[PDB]
RNA sequence: AGGGCUACACACGUGCUACAAUGGCGCAUACAAAGAGAAGCGACCUCGCGAGAGCAAGCGGACCUCAUAAAGUGCGUCGUAGUCCGGAUUGGAGUCUGCAACUCGACUCCAUGAAGUCGGAAUCGCUAGUAAUCGUGGAUCAGAAUGCCACGGUGAAUACGU
């Protein structure tokens, strides 16, 4: 119940609670189990040390919380010091795919400021 | 130095791509394994040679189609 | 120390074949690094001068001098004795290694890296040279990072002209556009 | 983004000019209009201006922009603000 | 429609259907996975974006077949619902009725 | 030739999607109608997690294809959480159309998982196969709908009265 560095909560089944990897959702998460022949209809309480060690070196084969972080934050910034089209977006805080910002703009854009 | 008011600073290995691996004893807190290197760099070997293994090669090369 | 003894045998050798000198003592030595970071935020968030501190201490493994305003700067909005800057003195064996460590990996890792100035010196053949991104340097986490303070760094030499001070860091190896 | 079983894409007449400029070039930039054309790894090291729709803004090519068009670089809809 | 704009969509469609057959089999060619894609897909490319951008079938408007309008049209009857309104309550459409279901 | 109509401190309309348990999710199995097709629909089989790709018969169409309907029903899990609700963002890798998908296409896979706890004054639609919900086709269409126009599946409550 300690694994990639975070507390994923007992109580849950296991993919229900291995999805709180940041990196593991639900496919991730059915792979893991998936390659640890751990049952999903079980929790991460009633699985024995072993199986929550072979479920760390299976996360650790997949990618982890701190270098997700690291990688989706350094392609951001690679893309903001090329200074390209959606460098130029995520540093003025805009719609970067090309979104609508006329209107609908909320989540990429903030609450409404006047 | 004084004691108990500077970082940990042992002996740690760092080793390229191309084979350029250096020992230093430096304050990181576990391996590290970079890219570039004071050799395998253009600037610092070849400005108008040097090859890499990224951008250049895997997004491009990689599905170039020549 | 690899550094070090590279210098003692090899540049020392050709520092001496190279300006004809009469003594080895007559050679450029190294004095120090001294790694300053003007954060002049401080007076924003005092925080920010700790987390910054925490940086220099991170890439050279020294805590740092946290530097006070030397006297009152009212344009800066800055008074006298206010703590608005963080430094490091590295010199000998630990100097040695930090110089290493940037020149092998820390100046090829700047963003582009066009090259390095060669005109950075006071007059006397003491370097100074100002770094953009605190990231190039291994030691940050970016685990750990508030913002992209960059910093300078004064490589001060024994030299006695600006003509000895590239000599001895040409030699050294440093890009030197 | 396009298809692999068709590559990437470049116009012909600039990449003409870009392999004349990396073939023998030590003279200007290249004035072009292809906001299309994804660059190529022998661009790296030119200075393409490519056309924003009014000028062509100079562009130094550079070897993290690779799988990228002329058209990132050249912004079409200036705006100051509100 | 502006009398050019006819124009243009007279020799776009003509330009369409003389160079077909080549346009045609650059893209099977382009579409295709054999031929080691070193020169028979990377010059079928080159050839095809350099055929006349008039020959392709992607710059038919489908204008109306009379009045030349872009917008509004039928393939069924080639005119703008303007024109098959006219002539189908004048009765110049075969079959056609107000429906009423 | 490129761009803009797609621009964004903002305000309004019309919609889509939710905020969940009368539900989400996996597995199992039902029941349509109306359409459209030849520089088109495209069996099958095989490859790919998927988008889709190769191969390719049939069909100018009560014959072939698009095309597997869904909600439903059984089986289990969740246990009221901002959650196994939500799917907005954003990154990475692609597929397809098209000369070309950067501004500025649509989808697909992985991960990222925001607002949102049923919404003020005010305001809207509907008297029955209607409202409400579920899904399918068309036209425009190289590709590009949550819009529009059609089609069916379940299927209400209430109307004292002026
Ligand atoms: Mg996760
Ligand atoms: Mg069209
Ligand atoms: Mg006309
Ligand atoms: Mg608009
Ligand atoms: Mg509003
Ligand atoms: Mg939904
Ligand atoms: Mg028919
Ligand atoms: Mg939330
Ligand atoms: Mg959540
Ligand atoms: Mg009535
Ligand atoms: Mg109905
Ligand atoms: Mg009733
Ligand atoms: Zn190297």
């Amino acid at each position: 119940a300690r694994i990639a560095g975070i507390n994923i909560p007992d109580h849950k089944h296991a993919v229900i609670a291995l999805t709180s990897i940041y990196g593991v959702g639900k496919t991730r998460s059915k792979a893991i189990l998936a390659a640890a022949g751990i049952a999903e209809d079980v929790k991460i309480s009633e699985l024995s040390e072993g199986q929550i060690d072979t479920l760390r070196d299976e996360v650790a084969k997949f990618v982890v919380e701190g270098d997700l972080r690291r990688e989706i934050s350094m392609s951001i910034k690679r893309l903001m010091d090329l200074g390209c089209y959606r460098g130029l977006r995520h540093r003025r805080g805009l719609p970067v795919r090309g979104q609508r910002t006329k209107t609908n703009a909320r989540t990429r854009k903030g609450p409404r400021k006047p | 130095m004084k004691k108990d008011i500077h970082p940990k600073y042992e002996e740690i290995t760092a080793s390229c791509s191309c084979g350029n691996v250096m020992k230093i004893r430096s304050t990181v807190g576990h391996d590290l394994n970079l890219d570039v290197c004071s050799k395998c760099h253009p600037f610092f070997t070849g400005k108008q040679r040097d090859v890499a293994t990224g951008g250049r090669v895997d997004r491009f090369n990689k599905r170039f189609n020549i | 120390a690899k550094l070090h003894d590279y210098y003692k045998d090899e540049v020392v050798k050709k520092l001496m074949t190279e300006f004809n000198y009469n003594s080895v003592m007559q050679v450029p030595r190294v004095e120090k690094i001294t790694l300053n970071m003007g954060v002049g935020e401080a007076i924003a968030d005092k925080k920010l001068l700790d987390n910054a501190a925490a940086d220099l201490a991170a890439i050279s493994g020294q805590k740092p001098l946290i530097t006070k305003a030397r006297k009152s700067v009212a344009g800066f909005k800055i008074r006298q004795g206010y703590p608005i800057g963080c430094k490091v003195t590295l010199r000998g064996e630990r100097m040695w290694e930090f110089f290493e460590r940037l020149i092998t990996i820390a100046v090829p890792r700047i963003r582009d890296f066009r090259g390095l100035s060669a005109k950075s010196f006071d007059g006397r053949g003491n370097y100074s040279m100002g770094v953009r991104e605190q990231i190039i340097f291994p030691e940050i986490d970016y685990d750990k990072v508030d913002r992209v303070r960059g910093l300078d760094i004064t490589i001060t030499t024994t030299a006695k002209s600006d003509e000895e001070g590239r000599a001895l860091l040409a030699a050294f190896d440093f890009p030197f556009r | 983004p396009r298809s692999l079983k068709k590559g990437p894409f470049i116009d012909l007449h600039l990449l003409k000019k870009v392999e004349k400029a990396v073939e023998s070039g030590d003279k200007k930039p290249l004035r072009t209009w292809s906001r299309r054309s994804t660059i190529f790894p022998n661009m790296i090291g030119l200075t393409i201006a490519v056309h924003n729709g009014r000028q062509h803004v100079p562009v130094f090519v550079t070897d993290e922009m690779v799988g990228h068009k002329l058209g990132e670089f050249a912004p079409t809809r200036t705006y100051r603000g509100h | 429609a502006k009398q050019s704009m006819k124009a243009r969509e007279v020799k776009r469609v003509a330009l369409a259907d003389k160079y077909f057959a080549k346009r045609a089999e650059l893209k099977a060619i382009i579409s295709d996975v054999n031929a080691a894609s070193d020169e028979d897909r990377w010059n079928a490319v080159l050839k095809l974006q350099t055929l006349p951008r008039d020959s392709s079938p992607s710059r038919q408007r489908n204008r109306c077949r009379q009045t030349g309008r872009p917008h509004g049209f039928l393939r069924k009857f080639g005119l703008s619902r303007i024109k098959v309104r006219e002539a189908a309550m004048r009765g110049e459409i075969p079959g056609l009725k107000k429906a009423s279901w």
